């Protein structure tokens, strides 16, 4: 089971919940939310309070300013971690993913110390706690990553899994280099009263030679013990501690170790030290007495670290399958039974018993942010570590990961295009994931939605494609940008949008005598096609490309064409009539006799359908005086034009 | 999470929120009997763009339509209407100082009584406008020209037999399921046994035939929402009344011999959630229907995500403190 | 050698050299980046890390230090110094700023702004609509600018006004501009063709028109050889390159593939101009060497031109470029910046 | 007709160097320059004032030496020709002047000494005469030594076909005087470097008996 706590509580300043309720909404990555109060004075003074709307943007820590150098610097890991090879073999690929996951690290470090820079620089001691805040919590991202990659990324062997376990606390466990500079920096370092404090920590972090110096100390400034720190200091080197650079077997360093173990306790034996309880103390320590290393408990800042001294000083030949029974029994010493394990120890406990699911289950509930558990949990399908579990909505546990860490790439300006990254991995929900985000990019410039729609053409997300490409269409329309507005229905495909802009050219014609373009009516070549009133408004330009091009009885043609098609618009056939007076009047026929019957066809096809009604309004005569006028014209220049045909045409059947 | 205010200068109680397709715009509606947009500058400020008088009742929702179709906002009532508004580039008559580029494009006016919700189709539907009313009728609007929004055709009256308080369309774009309609009802009256119905367009009578009728949900019911659908061969359907309740509707496959007829569901209660201790006033679920919210007289919005092993649960808390 | 590659966090999508004194010696010291995408945008100036030393206590000082920083309004879209104290910047809010460097101060200020150079009109009332300005060019003390309110702008860096203005040049979005004579420019649109204006003519009407053969391939961007008025280099939508002689006929010279995707930048080398550099949305950047001009031959089969892909992996989205001496200078989507000191070694 | 003074309100240039790129480069015919270079041919061998543009300008040559280094000789392999042989006539006679200038030009120590004059009120520093414009572009990785020791490359690369071809006895001049221009700067070397050494001046100039080393970007060998 998982969620058992209470459910994580925001704090609304102003908002007075105490009896009031709210209403709601949701954003890509803000969710609005407002209050129903209204204060209408009963005899104060003081201002009415209006309502207030608050924009509540995601828990997710994505705007911490300093981490989007953590999001940009591990997605540049994530596409060098996408873009390997599985047939590299399971030498140099693991190679290759323990440099993938010390990149990680480094990232983590290098977001960390700017961060506590950034704590140290802050002019208030409330913002300085913000940032210490989080500096601790990528202290212990960095911590269980350092852990989780000596367990399942570089898999540490029985023997080197100690020194890997050592540096690991050392790494983290910082104190000891802090006190050992201040110690070192006074002016007789064996009489800091901190001095025997760090040699006792150097011996339980392993830094013997370190420990033998600072013991050093003490013995040119004490010539009554320095003979005794001595035999202290030289067993702090017969110590057998693994070398890597060294052909020797573990049962070699096991029985060397029983040899040196037998040596440390025959001085015991001898009572060598019971002349300095420290140094007593330090051969207790060193010959692993689990109640010596407890009576040390004030200088073991955790039970990880008691932990690593306990398999230095008790077990050095530790196997990852013997190594949860140390875990817990040193979790169960240090805590002692009046206190609980926190959440961190939870998540150190799971990675020592090795189920990788209760870690990325307890990290999933003590981390605010997705970005470890997704760059972790991916690295480890990389390393093909993961139950593939099917959940109960069909997808993956990776997948379930992602699709909430692409999720909250998705609720950024920028970040989006990571997040289709994020989306591609993922089998059974990410491409519908992606379709339900995509059309929502804010779409400000037509280069902007040119990379967006390029990301749905590439992913055949076709009804995205007419979607944006209206959306884009509509922009243009609303803005008059009639190039723009044509050719993105044309990209959307939809024909009644090509018809919708071209009765907009169309009525800009009547609105000027002219188009808006020509250059855009012209180059239509195939996409003309895209609907009929479209390859109407392409021919009624080329019409004004016969016309004003050296030519004539082509223009006619071609305007007899449009006008018997049952495509013109019969409002306009009184202007495709008028485009006829200058070809029908011509001292050579243009037009022969029967296509000047058509020509008067499509006048009685305007004319004898205009209805008889009567009386209402005065302002309407002015155009009738026109209309007639028109009409007029039109029957005494088709009549002239049939006329001078007939004579024409009918010397031509008889000569 | 991290909260950012506004203040709304609304001049009674605003009734409803409701965000643009982008998240860039949003739209509020008051007892004032006003509308107001607030658009989301490019430095991450918001302005009080337009500030309107949009009816003569109190406005009881807002919404948007998606982009396709514009910068369309619809609008309901207490004087029985619903209005629809588009926002006009270049359009501000100084003639008239004061009006909005926000124009009224039409008033729908058939519902006999308060008009309690209104909500646009899915886009794959074309430009229609659900409204429902406490004349216990849903109304289904159609704009067959999506640039002369004063004409809107009736095409549907769902007689629901009880008062409607709220409606949610479900968001499905495949082809694999019908469109359909859930209504809620505030009735307060004991003898209504069921307080949420469900409609299905069946092509084959061209009406929104009722498929079923949730028998569990005696109690009065305040909003409703269902989940967007991430690929599932189900529905989800969230529901705000005395408890927040979240159900799934799963299609029985029709053996080739049921002509004609509805679907039927295999329905289940996934959720049940008292922790409002208080009446449940709004349901709004997040772009991938994973993650739903709702509000109460605790003063609280609630967060509640299914688990990975679909066990639902409160996630978090947003609450007013009073500083 | 090496390309020295830096995170920002934020997108740049435009990078430009600081221009040398005349005769100096130096190579390029200092860039300009402008961003796009973010919560914030901004303009930075940056100065290349010194690679050549360390000092006693071990440090790494080779990195890009920002000199100095200023928030925009909008995205931004186009970039270009107008002389060695001020920059130029277009924005998709349709304004057009130009800025002051303060070396004494390591500041950056705003000098002049057109809030209104681009925007789109509707019937009847100036309730004016943002229109983005997609692209600027500088000949001191004159500035023009064009953007998807298909208007082209005559500015001057003395002059608040437009000294001209032409509305609807086109009905689509204009991307780019260049000038091929002082009172002459072409520009580039969503059509697939080049458009030649000149300033002298008293109507709003193209001098000349080229395109493509019928195909409508949208022409992204646009450059004009340094030592040739009459030789062009434009980028499509397809990832072509197109070279072009805006004397001889309606089409280009030469037709080359240079990407998988649209490409975003295209320049001839300021010095060396029988050298090329292309960026796109395929995340590649290619330098090309060629040395009748040989960007002008009809048959790139006998002519040699050697095609180099200067980045190691492809990156997200490489919007643009800049080349001044041997440095180089790329910005990306990935939040970064790549550098190199050197282009012939 | 040179525009020696540019205005710092002029968008446009005026003169030869807009006749050259706007009418010449159009025409693919280039008399006007080869004409314009024989008139500074002649008139280098009758001497230029020293005070020549002063007043108006800093004293001195090399506002013309640029409009023949940047403005003709750098562009004279990026323009296009009618004649294919002209583009070895413009080489003739630009590569003449060059010669010319270096052949009566003889090192001295206030060349490297910075001579200031008094210009509208401000103290503004003189034109270096045009020789050590010369010898400092001879002595440096120029592109007016790669674009010659390219010449040098393409002359042998012509001549080794022993063919006729459009325009040969200007190559073979343009080569002359690309060799004659090399010849001086070794005979005038030692001087220049030894009174740059005296003058103290932060310059740096590499012999051209090293320079002639550098690996040729063609041909990517020492071939020089």
């Amino acid at each position: 089971e998982e969620l058992d706590g209470e459910p994580t509580v925001t704090l609304i300043p102003g908002v007075n919940s105490k009896k009031n309720q709210m209403y709601f909404d949701w954003g890509p990555g803000e969710m609005l939310v407002c209050e129903t109060s209204f204060n209408k004075k009963e005899k104060s003074e003081m201002v009415p309070s209006c309502p207030f709307i608050y924009i509540i943007r995601k828990d997710v820590d994505v705007y911490s300013q300093i981490l989007r150098k953590l999001f940009n610097e591990s997605h540049g890991i994530f596409l060098g971690l996408q873009r390997i090879d599985e047939e590299l073999t399971g030498k140099s690929r693991k190679s290759q993913l323990v440099r993938v996951s010390k990149n990680y690290r480094s990232v983590i470090r290098a977001c960390m110390e700017e961060m506590h820079q950034v704590a140290i620089a802050a002019k208030d001691p409330a913002n300085g706690r913000q940032f210490s805040s989080q500096v601790s919590i990528l202290s212990a991202m960095e911590l269980i990553w350092n852990l989780c990659e000596i367990l399942f990324i570089e898999v540490a062997p029985a023997g080197p899994l100690l020194l890997h376990l050592l540096d690991w606390v050392r790494l983290h466990v910082c104190e000891v280099d802090s006190l050992s500079a201040d110690v070192l920096g006074s002016e007789n370092p064996s009489k800091h009263d901190s001095f025997w404090n760090l040699v006792t920590i150097l011996v339980l972090q392993g830094r013997l030679d370190e420990a033998r110096q600072m013991l050093s100390k003490e013995a040119d400034a004490s010539p009554a013990s320095a003979g005794i720190c001595r035999i202290m200091g030289d067993l702090m080197r017969t110590m057998p501690i693994l070398s890597p650079g060294n052909t020797q077997t573990l049962t070699e360093l096991e029985l060397k170790w029983q040899h040196w173990h037998e040596e440390c306790e025959r001085y015991l034996q001898d009572s060598t030290f019971a002349t300095s309880p420290h140094l007593e103390s330090l051969l207790k320590i060193m010959l692993g007495d689990e109640a010596a290393l407890l009576e040390q408990k004030e200088l073991l800042s955790n039970w990880y670290h008691f932990l690593v001294t306990r398999l230095l000083y008790s077990n050095p030949t530790v196997k990852p399958i013997d190594l949860h029974y140390y875990a817990q029994s040193s979790l169960d010493l240090f805590l002692g039974g009046e206190s609980s394990p926190e959440p961190l120890d939870n998540i150190l406990l799971a990675a020592f018993e090795f189920d990788i699911h209760q870690v990325i289950k307890e990290c999933s509930i003590a981390l605010s942010n997705w970005w470890f558990v997704a760059h972790l949990t991916d690295l480890l399908d990389h390393c093909k570590l993961l139950q593939s579990h099917n959940l109960y909505f069909g997808s993956n546990m990776r997948e379930f990961l992602l699709l909430e860490y692409a999720s909250g790439l998705f609720a950024h300006p920028s970040l989006w295009q990571l997040g289709v990254d994020y989306f591609d991995y993922c089998p059974e929900l990410g491409r519908v994931s992606l379709e339900l985000h995509i059309e929502r990019i804010p779409l400000n410039t037509e280069q902007k939605a040119l990379k967006v729609l390029r990301i749905c053409e590439q992913r055949q997300m076709t009804e995205q494609v007419r979607s944006i490409c209206k959306i884009l269409a509509m922009k243009a329309v609303r803005n008059n940008r009639l190039g723009s507005a044509l050719s993105w229905s044309i990209r959307a495909k939809d024909a009644a949008f090509a018809t919708l802009v071209s009765d907009r050219f169309l009525r800009d014609y009547c609105e000027r005598g002219c188009f808006s373009d020509l250059d855009l009516i012209d180059n239509l070549g195939p996409a003309m096609m895209l609907s009929d009133r479209l390859t109407f408004l392409g021919k009624y330009r080329e019409f004004h490309r016969m016309y004003g091009e050296k030519r004539f009885a082509d223009a006619a043609s071609l305007l007899l064409s449009l006008m018997t098609s049952r495509i013109a618009p019969r409002s306009f056939w009184m202007t495709l009539l008028t485009d006829a007076l200058p070809l029908l009047e011509q001292k050579q026929v243009i037009f022969s006799a029967e296509q000047t019957y058509e020509l008067m066809r499509c006048l009685e096809d305007l004319t004898s359908r205009r209805p008889v009604h009567g009386e209402s309004d005065t302002e309407q005569l002015q155009d009738d005086d026109i209309e007639t006028t028109k009409v007029e014209m039109l029957r005494l220049s088709l009549a002239r034009n049939l006329a001078r045909a007939i004579i024409r045409e009918g010397s031509l059947e008889g000569s | 999470f991290v909260a950012r205010s506004i203040a709304a200068d609304h001049k009674d109680l605003i009734h409803d929120v409701s965000f643009d397709f982008h998240g860039r715009r949003m739209a509020t509606c008051s007892s004032d009997q006003s509308v107001k947009v607030w658009d989301k500058s490019e430095s991450g400020d918001w302005h009080c763009t337009a500030s309107w008088k949009t009816h003569s009742g109190s406005v009881w929702r807002v919404t948007w339509a998606h982009p396709e179709f514009g910068q369309v906002l619809a609008s309901c009532s207490f004087d029985r209407t619903a209005a629809v508004w588009e926002e006009i580039v270049g359009e501000s008559n100084d003639k008239l100082r004061g009006q909005s580029h926000w124009v009224k494009r039409t008033t729908l006016v058939d519902s006999r009584t308060s008009v309690t919700d209104v909500k646009f189709a899915p886009k794959h539907m074309g430009l229609m406008l659900a409204t429902c009313s406490a004349d216990g009728i849903v109304r289904i609007y159609e704009a067959p020209d999506v640039m002369n929004l004063s004409q809107w055709s009736l095409q549907h009256e769902i007689s629901c037999k009880l008062s409607c308080s709220c409606i949610s369309w479900n968001p499905s774009s495949s082809r694999a399921h019908s469109p359909m309609i859930a209504v809620g009802s505030d009735d307060s009256s004991p003898n209504a046994m069921a307080k949420v119905q469900i409609f299905e367009y069946n092509e084959n009578t061209r009406k929104y035939a009722k498929a079923e009728t949730l028998m569990t949900v005696t109690d009065p019911v305040h909003d409703i929402a269902f989940a967007p659908n991430l690929g599932r061969s189900f529905h989800i359907l969230a529901i705000a009344t005395k408890d927040v309740r979240i159900f799934t509707l799963k299609p029985v496959r029709k053996e080739l011999t049921s002509s004609g007829g509805p679907t039927k569901f295999e329905i289940h209660i996934v959720a049940q959630f008292d922790n409002h201790n208080s009446q449940v006033w709004r349901v709004s679920w997040n772009i991938t229907g994973t993650v739903l919210a709702s509000s109460g007289d605790d003063g609280c919005v609630r967060l509640w995500k299914a688990n990975y092993m679909d066990n639902w649960k409160c996630t978090g808390i947003l609450k007013g403190n009073g500083s | 050698e090496e390309i020295y590659a830096k995170f920002v966090s934020q997108k740049i999508s435009k990078t430009r050299w600081r221009p040398l004194p005349p005769g100096s010696l130096q190579t390029a010291e200092t860039f300009a980046t402008g961003s796009w995408d973010n919560e914030e945008n901004y303009i930075s100036l940056w100065s290349i890390g010194d690679f050549g030393n360390l000092d006693s206590d071990g440090g790494f000082e080779g990195d890009h230090q920002l000199l100095c920083d200023i928030r925009h309004h909008g995205d931004v879209m186009d970039l270009q110094f107008f002389d060695q104290e001020r920059i130029v910047a277009a924005s998709s809010t349709g304004c057009v700023t130009v800025f002051l460097h303060h070396p004494n101060n390591q500041t950056l200020s705003v000098n002049q702004q057109w809030t209104t150079a681009h925007y789109h009109t509707g019937p009847g009332s100036p309730s004016y609509s943002s229109a983005p300005c997609t692209g600027v060019v500088c000949n001191n003390p004159e500035i023009v600018t064009v953007g998807e309110d298909g208007r082209i702008n005559l500015f001057r860096a003395d002059h608040k006004e437009a000294v001209r203005t032409i509305d609807n040049a086109d009905s689509s979005t204009l991307h780019a501009v260049t000038f091929l004579r002082t009172p002459e420019i072409l520009t580039v649109n969503s059509i697939g063709q080049l458009k030649i204006w000149d300033f002298r003519q008293q109507g709003n009407e193209p001098s000349q028109i080229l395109s493509l053969t019928g195909d409508r391939v949208p022409l992204h961007c646009v450059d004009r050889h340094p030592n040739q008025q009459h030789v062009v280099a434009t980028g499509g939508q397809d990832g072509m390159l197109s070279i072009w002689d805006v004397r001889q006929g309606t089409m280009p010279v030469s037709l080359l593939k240079a990407h998988e995707a649209e490409m975003w930048e295209v320049h001839f080398h300021p010095s060396n101009p029988e050298h090329l550099f292309t960026c796109s949305e395929d995340g590649s950047l290619w330098h090309w060497d060629a040395s009748i001009s040989s960007w002008l031959s009809t048959d790139p089969a006998k002519d040699r031109i050697e095609i180099t892909s200067l980045l190691p992996s492809r990156s997200l989205s490489v919007n643009t470029l800049d080349v001044l001496g041997p440095c180089l200078v790329c910005g990306t989507d990935a939040e970064a910046i790549y550098v190199t000191r050197h282009l012939f070694s | 007709i040179l525009q020696t003074v540019r205005i710092p309100s002029q968008r446009q240039a005026i003169g030869i160097e807009v006749e050259l790129n706007e009418i010449e480069s159009r025409c693919e015919e280039y008399p006007l320059t080869r004409a314009f270079c024989q008139l500074i041919s002649t008139l280098v061998e009758s001497s230029f004032p020293s005070n020549l543009g002063a007043g108006l300008r800093p004293p001195g040559f090399d506002p013309y030496l640029q409009f023949l280094r940047d403005s003709v000789f750098l562009r004279f392999r990026t323009r296009a020709y009618r004649r294919a042989a002209e583009k070895w006539e413009v080489a003739e006679v630009v590569l003449e002047v060059f010669y010319k200038l270096l052949r009566d030009y003889e090192p001295q120590l206030e060349d490297f000494v910075d001579q200031f004059v008094e210009l509208q009120g401000e103290e503004i520093i003189a034109y270096k005469p045009p020789g050590f414009s010369l010898m400092y572009h001879l002595l440096n990785e120029s592109p007016m030594l790669e674009l010659a020791l390219s010449l040098l490359e393409e002359g042998v690369k012509q001549l080794d076909t022993y063919a006729p071809f459009p325009g040969k006895k200007h190559l073979e001049k343009a080569v002359q005087h690309c060799l004659a221009l090399l010849n001086l700067t070794l005979q005038k070397e030692n001087l220049f470097m030894d009174l740059l050494r005296e003058s103290q001046l932060a310059l740096i100039v590499c012999p051209l008996e090293q320079l002639l080393q550098g690996i040729n970007p063609r041909t990517k060998k020492a071939d020089n």
